């Protein structure tokens, strides 16, 4: 019952989608943390550094991913095209929920035929709605399911990093400062650095590879 | 049983007539960015004062094919046009190639165009929606 | 080739309290030649709806046949639910505007009762603007039909004698029928197209009734 | 055993010519609930034992109406019953719109036969797996057609389809001599039908909710009696 | 049904099975060979016939693609015939109709290779079970000889042979080839190689040979345009081939 | 699970794409080296014989544009299909913006093309990996590779094909990023000479190119032989 | 195959082969009443536009309390549209717009931006630009984020925003009398007074609020 | 149901509005539920637009099931939906009813 | 009305509208209502999509080539709508201003100034203060014959209240 | 319209309907083709009379033979409804049949049937119908025999026939496109369909 998207398992599972989630489980780890005022995302010798896994889809909304890199790049390109198409047809920038809904729809669409492979990628979408300051963080899955999270981790070590976040996050005492979110993110990563901070009104900073937080957390 | 293509004008028009290029935000209007036609400015209303030949030259071959199938139905019965069409659809549906513009080598044999050139052969004639994935989605109907 | 013609004849919707009247002449015209003296210009559509698409006869027949079929589908889908007069009007609006660039060259009127049982008349532009109306004339002699009725059912520009407005009155269904009769008699007297006969559909809470009255044959 | 190899599609015959995949769709009727139909010369009657999924649920609508002259009864797959009923009613309508003639019941049945046959021979679809009883009244009088999803149509005086239809059909076979003469007294034909459907019952009895009736005839457009209207006949 | 799965696929070894099996079908085909001279190219092959009642004059294994370009094959003759038809059509449509001149051999070979490759991606067709030796002349590239394989790979060769005799023919060519051959020397070496490769009766009617050489104005069919160029492709008659064999 | 490229295995891995990757392990090694003042490209001509026209077998190094070249490893037919698609893309870009295409945009387009063939079931992956050398005025000299999977990476020096692990180890030991093009040529030749399965790195077994100064040169076998003897091979 | 065969197997003459015709005449169900973006018939000729050709004052301004507007189609309880141009075209396309808005609000679970609604309108009108659709709907509303918002939309597809719009026969008199008094910091009943004075100078009131539009007679 | 305490329960949305008097609760493969709810909403709004009348809840659930048919003959979908819908509403025809 | 002046330091544009195509690139346009603004906003969405995809500003020359190509492609299908476009941008790579005009047929030309007089005034060496004075003079002569003002600069795009 | 048919005239009578046509196709002013029969019986109970373009006439005549051939697997009303639908859909296609058609017959209940249809799809009943020039000259004469539907039971077949022959005589006198030869059909509920070919004005 494993060898098509069309086939339900006798127990109601569609194994071919669970195998795409197993494909996600092999991708390099991506972490996301919402604060009160920001969302924080993070994750050979002869590599040419100048030519980050966190991809801006629009000035106000950002997409990270884990899983197959090429699939992720195709889905990022489609998300960017949709963001600009909305911004053209309607005057308003896309809602972050609208963007993640579109991405999950695209991932679902590539699940609706046995002749096409589903995207073996899960995305972490972070940003702020235009003229809004509630931080929003979402996950999408190969099935085209999507969910809103206070913090999440996907890929190779998502189990342990998530079990860490489940105890170091507090749903009613969330980190209330940018440095506190970056601290919690780096700590979660140090369980296994690159950090991006997104702030309201289209303000996004890749955090300069400041090792200060690393040294501080190693002192702790 | 036509020589010149008769049925050559759209009888009905709608903003949604063009499928696969619709706005995801408002599924009633075109996606002018994905159209890449130079904006909305090619509004569908501008399909006016077409060249008199164009509406016949585009679909000349289709009309010749339809006449040929009609002649085969009249003389040989429903079996022969059915066989021809089934063969042709098998060829069309099994040749998928998103990178090549060229016509299938077997399609030309079935059409009996192995030793024929036309201007469509000589003159076979984008930031969005040109990708291989757009062709995959068109072909599978994703 | 011109895809339209004028078949003449006239229609008249009147909304009562508990009734609505739709009247039309039965003569069919082409140019100065009488095509027939009795075509039924007004139709019972069921659901206590009466309809007439006045104007080009063929487009009227097409529109009323599409409407009746749409009513059939409305019944199939909604288990014989009575189509409401407002829903009927919205249906006919969408039927009309679907022709926006090749319109049915007709002015159409439906008469019925609303969910209150109050007399209802609707009239539609050939491109499907519509209004709830208490009375409406249509067709070539509409300008003859309407002002008299606007002077006899309404009392507009009348005053209480010497008290330089007299109040309007509710009218019994037979009294408005008699006013339609007299109005069409005057219009056939003065307008050459107003037919040889007058057929009146009376919508009531009991159902629809058809009445027919002869008019001058010249 | 070897049936397992040659039963995967409607496109493989077995070494014995069986075409099992159609046989399985004909067995799909046996999973349906019983319905009876019968006619006299002037009237035609359908009777159906409805079912409900649970005591908290309403009974499923088993009988339908093509137009004011003909109607239909379902047994078997609900999706295919929906398809065929929509098809039969879109044909009844197109016939009326284009010709302003009531579609002959026999013609409607032949149209169903044709539609059903296609799925028996192409690879991709599947047979409709649903039996239909058609009744109507036209210029030729009262009609009863049984449709089988193999694409077979027979005009009958009476029949039954569904799980235990064999009982009702055996009863009708004993009594056809009586019901065909019941002309101008449709109440007795309805009661004969309810008697016929009183066989083939199991752990159950006919009730105003579970029983549904319809009738059509020379003086009687297609009418459905269900609920309290059935208590006249129980 | 909107999709058909790819018939050609990689094996766990990384080898595309249908490509290997098409190359095996080529190995099974009768020997053909070609040789660049300094002043021409030879292509030759055996006219194996299923009967002596067959008309050898209809076993056109060597075929003109352009007045300057010719092809031969080993393997599935029907595939070769369809490929020849398509290569001629593309030589006209893609090139002669655009630039007013026949394509260079390199670009017609590239077009044939493109056509053959796409049968390796399609899920509707098998690859072609033929390899082609394409010999031609170009005003700038001069005389050239390419071998196109079922994969749609092609390489330029000084001399090559394909089919059953391919390896022994390639060794005989490698020992006998030199950069100074004249076209008559290349024709002699070709005939000796085929005599060594052929099975059974070796005569001018069991062989055919074509050359790319100087223009043949007696094959042009018209006179009086002095810049206009007779075909350089020329098939040898079986009379001439027999007159070679008497050497 | 491996029968078709559209099926995930239970391990979540696409065996058909891993087999397309493994196909390149049998192509002769290609190598690319980016220097302070240019880029070197070199490749082994593993398919070689004395009857082959080495002088005209340009068969692993293809220029896609001015200021951009590719080195090919794997199926040459697929290679030339992708090369002609990329050439058409580069010329469309020049036609639209009147500027030379950035190298990364071309690499991205080609990698998206290669990816799509892994995602529709009637297509197989291209059994070919390119090394891209080029120059643009955004990133200057830059060097990339891409796999049958359609992922790509930027590299200072890279090797693809059969002995990529050995060549990349020799690069990792010997490469230093302040070397000049004339140094990188010799480092490439050393690497290939130590990597090749041949008894000796004869000039006919090599194809060589450089991008520097902006001009690109594909070496004719004479100057290849001269560069070899200058290096001392 | 059989589908192919049945293509070669009386319905051609009345064109009830054509699926969109079967739908239009309600043969193939009620599907004509099941489509958004209603299909419009065009005459099957080389020059449809030739065949087609051959066939009030209102005010708004933004202020502290919202907008006052002074035939105002209730597109939604939060959006108002001044029917202008062809009444049939206005009634139809504003009803369609109201349905598109309802769908947007359902999917996104927010009140549509007045900018978004006006853009949807202008885009659709543009798409039919050059074929009828005489249209001048001024679009008015209030959104928690946007605040009071005004957009005019035209048959020609113009879309324009401003603090004051004066349209119709006395538009220049209304504009002159308003500019003599207009302020941002008007009190609610003061703005109502200035509005009535400016309409009276040009001889309905609608008050537009975060909790919807209000009619003041 | 929540996979983890970091999941925001305020965004699970297992109950949705289809129309002013009709709601729907999901269970199963949420992607298919999204597709059915978008269809139902489109049907409801279209019925309002064309009939000036809110959809009968029975007619709505009929349309929804007509969608679920389209894994076979009315094909659109590779497989049946993995979702059941529980549609509750009020109408002037039959009042409060649950499907 | 639209007007633009290329100065030694800046590009100055003026109009009686405009879209920002990128932080260092500005577009101003005149022509038929709807057609012109639908075009300008399709162009803006395209340049924004490019800038997002590359994380890099498209140069003013490439922007003006794109607008030329898109305008020609727009005309091919339909009657030419009357439009004229001025694109003023600062080329951060060459470190100099550039001004392009595109006519309703997609004829593109690099201009020192254009509109849709100054030969007696305009000097290539002017400063943006001299350019703003020349703009004031030109508007004064325009009002004799019968604005929003933008500057494009190393520091981006600037509004000027000294209209 | 190149070859055109002159005019059809018809009336109903106590037991049936009479229809007549002048059996001539004119090529403009050239009376090119004689013996062009324009009355087309469609089974025992109806005759379709067609006027205008004779080529379109022969296309509608084969549509009618197709109709009969399919029914063999009719009332006058059904043939009319089909014809009218074809006509109107051709109109809306902007591809009219340049014809005016009268479907005359008797319903199986015995009701007389007369409907006119033209290229526009305009339709009407009357006690008397005529097309083209017959609508101006013949109709006045037939309307003197049956002015109203109460006159039908008063009008014998002999008088209706003599009236039709007189109207054909008047048409021959005053219509330049009329022939002297004409065909007449009587559809009677009792005696069935009588189709008198090649009558002459006398």
């Amino acid at each position: 019952y494993d060898r098509a998207l069309s086939i339900f398992s006798p127990d109601g599972h569609i194994f071919q989608v669970e195998y795409a989630l197993e494909a996600v489980k092999r991708g390099t780890c991506a972490v996301g943390v919402k604060g009160k005022n920001c969302v924080v995302l993070g994750c050979l010798k002869l590599q040419d550094t100048r030519i980050s896994k966190v991809s801006k889809i629009d000035s106000h909304v950002v997409l990270s991913f884990s899983g197959l890199n090429a699939d992720s790049r195709i889905l990022i390109e489609k998300a960017r095209v949709e963001a600009q198409s909305h911004r053209l047809t309607l005057e308003d920038p896309v809602t972050v929920e609208y963007l993640t809904r579109y991405v999950a729809g695209v991932q679902q669409r590539y699940t609706q035929s046995g002749g096409v492979r589903p995207f073996g990628v899960s995305t972490l979408i972070a940003g702020f709605d235009p003229r809004d300051d509630e931080p929003k963080l979402y996950q999408t899955e190969p099935s085209g399911i999507y969910s809103s999270w206070s913090a999440q981790t996907i890929g190779r070590n998502s189990k342990t990093v998530r079990e860490f976040l489940e105890k170091n996050y507090d749903r009613k005492e969330p980190p209330a400062t940018v440095e506190e979110c970056v601290k919690l993110t780096v700590r979660s990563l140090l369980e296994v650095i690159e950090i991006t901070v997104v702030k309201p009104d289209s303000d996004i900073v890749a955090l300069s590879s400041e090792e200060i937080n690393q040294y501080v957390t190693q002192i702790e | 049983m036509n020589i010149v293509p008769q049925d050559t004008f759209k009888s009905q028009v709608s903003t949604d007539q063009d499928k696969s290029v619709l706005s995801s935000a408002v599924p009633s209007l075109p996606d002018t960015l994905r159209q890449q036609e130079g904006g909305a400015v090619p509004l569908s209303t501008q399909l006016n004062d077409r060249h008199p030949l164009e509406s016949t030259l585009k679909n000349w071959e289709t009309t010749q094919r339809q006449r040929q199938m009609e002649q085969y139905r009249q003389i040989f019965g429903i079996a022969e046009p059915m066989k021809r069409t089934m063969e042709m659809e098998i060829v069309n549906r099994t040749d998928f190639n998103p990178l090549s513009t060229n016509g299938s080598i077997h399609r030309d044999i079935l059409l009996n165009k192995e030793c024929s050139i036309d201007w469509e052969d000589v003159y076979p004639g984008t930031m969005v929606g040109d990708d291989v994935h757009s062709k995959i989605e068109k072909q599978l109907g994703i | 080739f011109n895809p339209y013609g004028d078949n003449g004849g006239t229609i008249l919707g009147i909304a009562g309290e508990d009734f609505a009247v739709l009247a039309g002449d039965t003569r069919n015209i082409t140019d100065y030649s009488i095509n027939s003296r009795y075509e039924p210009k007004v139709f019972d559509c069921g659901d206590n709806i009466v309809m007439s698409a006045n104007g080009f006869a063929a487009d009227g027949d097409a529109l009323v046949k599409r409407f009746k079929n749409s009513v059939k589908w409305y019944h199939f889908d909604h288990n014989d639910k009575k189509l409401s007069i407002n829903s009927a009007a919205r249906n006919i609006q969408h039927l009309l505007y679907g022709k926006r660039f090749f319109p049915y060259y007709v002015h159409t009127i439906i008469a019925g009762l609303d969910e209150d049982g109050k007399g209802a008349v609707y009239s539609f532009d050939p491109v499907g603007s519509y209004e709830r109306e208490q009375c409406r004339a249509g067709g070539a002699a509409a300008s003859l039909i309407m002002p008299f009725l606007d002077n006899q059912v309404n009392f507009k520009n009348q005053y209480e004698p010497g008290t330089n407005k007299k109040p309007l009155k509710y009218l019994s269904v037979e009294e408005v029928i008699k006013l339609v009769r007299d109005s069409f008699t005057s219009a056939t007297e003065r307008h050459i197209q107003v037919g040889d006969g007058l057929e009146i559909l009376i919508v009531t809470k009991d159902g629809v009734r058809k009445e027919f009255y002869e008019l001058k044959r010249d | 055993m070897f049936r397992n190899n040659y039963d995967g599609d409607t496109v493989t015959f077995s070494p014995t010519g069986r075409l099992f995949q159609v046989e399985y769709a004909l067995e799909a009727i046996k999973q349906g609930s019983v319905t009876v139909g019968l006619r006299s010369n002037t009237h035609a009657v359908l009777v159906a034992l409805k079912r409900n999924a649970d005591e908290l649920s309403s009974y499923q609508k088993k009988i339908i109406k093509c137009d004011e002259h003909m109607g239909l009864s379902l047994a078997g797959l609900a999706p295919d019953a929906r398809v065929l009923s929509n098809y039969l009613r879109q044909q009844c309508n197109y016939s009326s719109l284009v010709f302003n003639r009531k579609l002959a019941v026999e013609r409607a049945g032949h149209l169903l036969c044709d539609k059903a046959q296609k799925n028996t021979q192409s690879y991709g679809g599947r047979p409709y797996g649903v039996g239909l009883l058609i009744i109507g009244y036209d210029k030729s009088g009262a009609h009863l057609l049984e449709f089988q999803p193999s694409g077979n149509v027979t005009e009958l005086y009476g029949t039954a389809i569904g799980a235990r239809s064999q009982g009702a059909k055996t009863y009708l076979e004993r009594t056809l001599d009586t019901f065909i003469k019941i002309d101008g007294n449709p109440d007795e034909l309805i009661k004969a039908g309810v008697e016929a459907i009183s066989q083939s019952l199991r752990d159950e009895s006919l009730t105003v909710d579970n029983l549904s009736i319809a009738i059509v005839g020379k003086d009687t457009p297609f009418t459905i009696y269900d609920g309290e209207a059935v208590a006249k006949y129980i | 049904d909107r999709y058909s799965f790819s018939l050609t696929t990689f094996s766990p070894s990384g080898k595309l099975g249908q490509i290997d099996y098409a190359l095996t079908a080529v190995k099974q085909g009768v020997t053909s060979l070609g040789i660049k001279a300094t002043n021409g190219v030879v292509i030759a092959t055996e006219k194996k016939s299923s009967s002596p009642l067959a008309m050898s004059e209809t076993l056109s294994k060597v075929s003109l693609l352009t007045p300057d370009i010719g092809a031969v094959y080993s393997g599935m003759g029907p595939d070769y015939r369809v490929l020849v038809d398509k290569s001629r059509k593309v030589a006209h449509t893609s090139y002669k109709r655009i630039y007013g001149e026949y394509p260079p051999t390199k670009l017609l070979v590239s077009e044939v290779a493109k056509i053959m490759q796409e049968a390796t991606q399609s899920g509707g067709v098998r690859p072609f079970g033929v390899s082609l030796l394409i010999a031609g002349h170009d005003e700038f590239n001069g005389f050239s000889l390419y071998q196109v394989d079922p994969s749609g790979s092609y390489f330029p060769w000084k001399a090559t042979a394909i089919g059953k005799g391919s390896v022994a023919a390639k060794t005989f060519l490698e020992k006998r080839w030199n950069d100074e051959l004249e076209l008559e020397d290349a024709i002699h070496i070709a005939l000796l190689t085929l005599k060594e490769s052929v099975e059974g009766e070796f005569n001018g009617d069991t062989i055919e040979l074509a050359i790319i050489g100087d223009e043949n104005p007696d094959l042009l069919g018209y006179t009086g345009i002095p810049t206009d160029k007779g075909p350089r492709f020329r098939k040898l008659t079986s009379q001439e081939i027999n007159d070679r064999l008497e050497a | 699970y491996d029968s078709r490229t559209t099926i995930f295995s239970p391990e979540g891995r696409l065996y058909q794409v891993e087999y397309a990757l493994e196909s390149i392990s049998h192509a002769g090694t290609a190598i690319g080296i980016m220097a302070s003042d240019g880029i070197v490209l070199a490749a082994e001509r593993k398919v070689t014989s004395t009857l082959l026209e080495q002088d005209t077998s340009t068969e692993k190094l293809y220029k896609l544009n001015d200021k951009i070249a590719v080195a090919v490893a794997g199926l040459t037919a697929d290679a030339e299909i992708l090369i002609n698609t990329a050439r058409i893309h580069a010329q469309n870009y020049l036609k639209t913006y009147n500027e030379d295409i950035p190298v990364e945009i071309l690499v991205r387009r080609l990698s998206d093309i290669k990816q799509g063939y892994t995602q529709h079931g009637g297509l197989r992956p291209f059994g070919v990996s390119f090394i891209y050398a080029g120059y643009d005025d955004r990133y200057g000299y830059q060097l990339y590779t891409s796999n049958p999977s359609g992922n790509y990476t930027g590299w200072k020096a890279i090797s693809v094909g059969a002995n990529t692990s050995a060549a990349q180890t020799l690069l990792q030991m010997d490469y230093k990023d302040d070397m000049k093009v004339d140094d990188a040529i010799e480092l490439a030749l050393k690497t290939l000479s130590k990597t090749t399965d041949s008894s000796a790195l004869t000039y006919d077994r090599l194809e060589f190119a450089t991008i520097r100064k902006v001009y690109q040169k594909i070496f004719k076998p004479q100057e290849i032989k001269d560069i070899l003897v200058k290096t001392g091979i | 195959m059989q589908a192919i065969a049945d293509s070669f197997s009386l319905v051609k003459e009345l064109q009830y082969d054509n699926e969109q015709n079967l739908e239009s005449d309600f043969v193939t169900g009620a599907s004509q009443f099941q489509r958004l973006a209603p299909s419009l018939t065009v005459p099957p000729i080389a020059s449809p536009q030739q065949f087609l050709r051959a066939h009030t004052t209102t005010l708004a301004f933004r202020f502290q309390g919202g907008i006052i507007v002074a035939k105002v189609i209730e597109i939604n309880p939060f959006l108002l549209g001044t029917m202008a141009g062809g009444a049939a075209d206005c009634q139809f396309w504003e009803t369609w717009l109201g349905s598109q808005c309802r769908l947007h609000e359902l999917r996104e679970k927010e009140r549509i931006s007045v900018a978004a609604a006006s853009k949807i309108l202008s885009n659709l009108v543009y798409q039919y630009k050059g074929a009828g659709l005489s249209m001048g709907t001024m679009i008015c509303g209030y959104t928690r984020k946007e605040g009071p918002t005004i957009y005019y939309v035209d048959s020609d597809g113009t879309r324009l925003k401003g603090d004051i719009f004066c349209v119709g026969s006395g538009q220049t008199f209304a504009y002159g009398v308003l500019d003599s008094n207009y302020k941002w910091d008007l009190s609610v009943e003061d703005a109502l007074y200035l509005g009535k004075r400016s309409i009276l100078a040009a001889a309905n009131l609608y008050h537009v609020t975060e909790d919807g539009w209000i009619y003041h007679g | 149901r929540a996979t983890s305490p970091l999941l925001e329960s305020d965004s699970i949305e297992k109950i949705v509005e289809i129309d002013r008097h009709i709601g729907c609760a999901m269970s199963g493969l949420t992607a298919d539920a999204r597709s059915m709810i978008e269809h139902a909403r489109t049907a409801a709004v279209t019925h309002n637009l064309y009939y000036d009348e809110d959809i009968n809840v029975e007619s709505l659930t009929q349309s929804v099931c007509d969608l679920a048919l389209r894994f076979g003959e009315g094909r659109l979908m590779s497989r049946p939906f993995g979702v059941a819908l529980l549609i509750a509403g009020h109408d002037a025809d039959d009042g409060y009813q649950l499907f | 009305i639209i007007l633009g002046i290329r100065v030694q330091d800046s590009v100055i544009l003026a109009s009686s509208k405009t879209r920002q195509l990128s932080p260092h690139t500005l577009m101003s346009f005149a022509g038929e209502a709807g057609d012109t603004v639908q075009f300008a906003e399709y162009i803006q969405a395209n340049i924004q999509l490019y800038s997002i995809r590359e994380d890099y500003e498209l140069s003013p020359q490439a922007v003006s080539s794109f607008v030329r190509q898109e305008l020609a492609k727009s005309i091919r299908s339909r009657r030419p709508y009357q439009v004229n476009v001025l694109i003023g941008g600062y080329d951060k790579k060459k470190n100099k201003p550039e001004l392009y005009q595109i006519d309703y047929l997609g004829t593109k030309v690099e201009l020192p100034y254009g509109a849709h007089l100054l030969d007696h005034h305009y000097r290539p060496d002017m400063t943006t203060e001299e350019g703003l004075d020349l703009l004031k003079l030109c508007v004064q002569e325009l009002e004799k014959r019968m604005v929003i003002v933008k500057i494009v600069d190393k520091d981006g795009i600037r509004q000027v209240d000294d209209f | 319209p190149i070859v055109t048919g002159t005019s059809v005239i018809s009336m109903k009578y106590d037991n049936g309907v009479i229809i007549a046509a002048d059996n001539l196709g004119s090529y403009g002013s050239l009376l090119r083709f004689n013996g062009v029969e324009r009355l087309i019986p469609v089974g025992d109970n109806t005759v379709v009379g067609i006027s205008g373009d004779i080529s379109d006439m022969q296309h509608i005549e084969r549509l009618l033979k197709d109709l009969v051939t399919e029914n063999a697997y009719l009332e006058p009303s059904y043939i009319f409804e089909y014809l009218a639908t074809v006509m109107y859909q051709r109109r809306s296609k902007m591809n009219p049949l340049w014809n005016a058609i009268i479907v005359a017959g008797v319903q199986s209940n015995g009701d007389q049937f007369l409907r006119y249809v033209n290229l526009l799809g305009v339709t009407y009943s009357s006690p008397t119908l005529a097309t083209g020039f017959g609508a101006h000259m013949a109709n006045p004469l037939l309307r003197k025999v049956v002015d109203r539907e109460s006159d039908i039971p008063k009008t014998t077949v002999q008088v209706a026939e003599e009236a039709i022959v007189n109207a054909m005589r008047v048409l021959y006198y005053r219509d330049a496109r009329s022939s002297r030869n004409f065909s007449l059909a009587i559809i009677d509920k009792n005696t069935g369909l009588t189709f008198k070919k090649n009558l002459q004005v006398e």
